[PDB]
Parts: C-alpha cells; structure tokens; sequence
C-alpha cells in the first residue's frame, strides 16, 4: 500500500491509494472513478515517459508520494 | 498589455517549478515574447543523453492566441516539419487538445512530452517519418531505421551541448 498523486492540466492534484504492483490500466480506472474521463483517453507521464498500460507501477519505479501528470489524447 | 505580465508570471512559475526535463529562459532579457527552451532526453528512451533546443514565440494576444514552438535542433519525428516547427493540436489557432485562453506554457510543454512519446500518425507533418515510425511499431521494434535516425541525431547533440556549456544530467 502506497499513496501517489496525479496532477492535472487545470492544476488539481488527485491523490490515489494504490499498491506498487497496480497495473497502470487500473490506476486510470480509479481516475474514471473520480473524474469521469474515459481510461482510453488518459495519458500518465512520469519522468518524461508516458506510462503504458499492461505494466505495473513498480515497472517504472513509482514510489510513495510520487506525482504523475495526466494529459488527454482523444485517439 | 496583459500578455507581458502573463508571460513574466509564467516564466517565473516554470522556473520555480520546472517541467521535468525542460529548462526555459529568455532569448534576450527584456523580451518576454520569445523563449529559449532546452529539452533533455530522459533515461530509458531512444532520446537518452540528448540536448535538444527549441524556441517559443508568443503573440501580443497571449493567452488568447497560441504561441509557436520551433526546434532549432534537427528532429526526425512524424509531427515536426523540416523547418523545426511542431504541429501540435494545441498550438493551432481556433477539447483539451485545442487552444483556449485557459491553456498555459506548462500545458503546451506537457503536450509536447506526450507527442514525443506517442506521435500523432493521423496528421503527419513529416510523412516520411510517419510512414517510417509505423513500420517500427508494427515490427514491434525489429525494424531499426527510425531508431537509427533518432539515435544519430541524439548522438550529435553532444556537440551542441559542449558549445553551449551544458552538462547533460
Ligand atoms: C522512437 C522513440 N521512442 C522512445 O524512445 C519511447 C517513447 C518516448 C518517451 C519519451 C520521449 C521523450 C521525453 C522527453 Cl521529456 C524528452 C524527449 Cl527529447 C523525448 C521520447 C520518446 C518509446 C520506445 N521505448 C520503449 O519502449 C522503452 O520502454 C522501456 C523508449 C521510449
């Protein structure tokens, strides 16, 4: 159990309760929970890299109290 | 003009809380409508070790009109013209991808990070690079033509870094 953050483009910070092994696809399931934005349109960025779904938080070494940056892509 | 004050606050805001991998300055001190952007390629990427340079042109309407983003470094990318100009949806004059007065430089810069991560193969500025990028992604990385061009350009930025006196982090 950890506590990470997700900053958005408007300025709000979204703190979410995750595990180090949570897949990125589930991290954005929790963001449709809180903001209603479809998970297919979300893009999380950590250390200048778009975190891909099908990988864990531990695959990109995201620790406690980390901040991710959400950007949106229609596609 | 409100554009001048908006750009001073945004420069100060982006220098106190930098976008990671981005360093913003003024081309000439006293002109807030013309920014120097020094981008750094992140680890675990084909751009690792790079030192790329770009420039931002802000209009007097700012933020009611989008600025212009132009790489000085040559870039091989499906959404970067031969001039260096980047075709991003947000920089186009007229939802979160289109320009509004609510958008800021931090929004632009993060959008450029996303666009470097995932090219928009639907509106290619460099068709030859878009058609080269897609055979890379469909080969699942096997075809190395695209990543060879990228790595050649990334290797050459080391000369640029020495001239500007920049220690690549
Ligand atoms: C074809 C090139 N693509 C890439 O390098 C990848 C995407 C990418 C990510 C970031 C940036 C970038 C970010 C910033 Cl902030 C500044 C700059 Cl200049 C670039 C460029 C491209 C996809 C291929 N990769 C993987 O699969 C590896 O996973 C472990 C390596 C990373």
């Amino acid at each position: 159990g950890m506590q990470i953050f997700v900053k958005t483009l408007t300025g709000k910070t979204i703190t979410l309760e995750v595990e180090p092994s949570d897949t990125i696809e589930n991290v954005k399931a929790k963001i449709q929970d809180k903001e209603g934005i479809p998970p297919d349109q979300q893009r999380l960025i950590f250390a200048g890299k778009q975190l891909e779904d099908g990988r864990t938080l531990s695959d990109y070494n995201i620790q406690k109290e980390s901040t991710l940056h959400l950007v949106l892509r229609l596609r | 003009p409100s554009s001048q004050k908006a750009l001073l606050l945004e420069l100060k805001g982006l220098q106190e809380e930098p976008v990671e991998g981005f360093r913003v300055t003024l081309v000439d001190e006293g002109d807030l409508y013309n920014w120097e952007v020094a981008i750094f390629g992140p680890p675990n990427t084909y751009y690792e070790g790079g030192y790329f340079k770009a420039r931002l042109k802000f209009p007097i309407d700012y933020p009611y009109s989008p600025p212009a983003f132009r790489f000085l470094t040559k870039m091989w990318h499906p959404n970067i013209y031969e001039t260096g100009d980047v075709c991003i949806s947000i920089l186009h004059p007229p939802p979160s991808e289109r320009w509004n007065p609510t958008q800021n430089v931090r929004t632009i810069l993060l959008s450029v990070i996303s666009l470097l991560n995932e090219p928009n193969t639907f509106s290619p500025a460099n068709v030859d690079a878009s058609v080269m990028y897609r055979k890379w992604k469909e080969s699942k990385g096997k075809d190395r033509e695209y990543t060879d061009i990228i790595r050649k350009q990334v290797l050459g930025t080391k000369v640029d870094a020495e001239r500007d006196g920049v220690k690549v982090p």
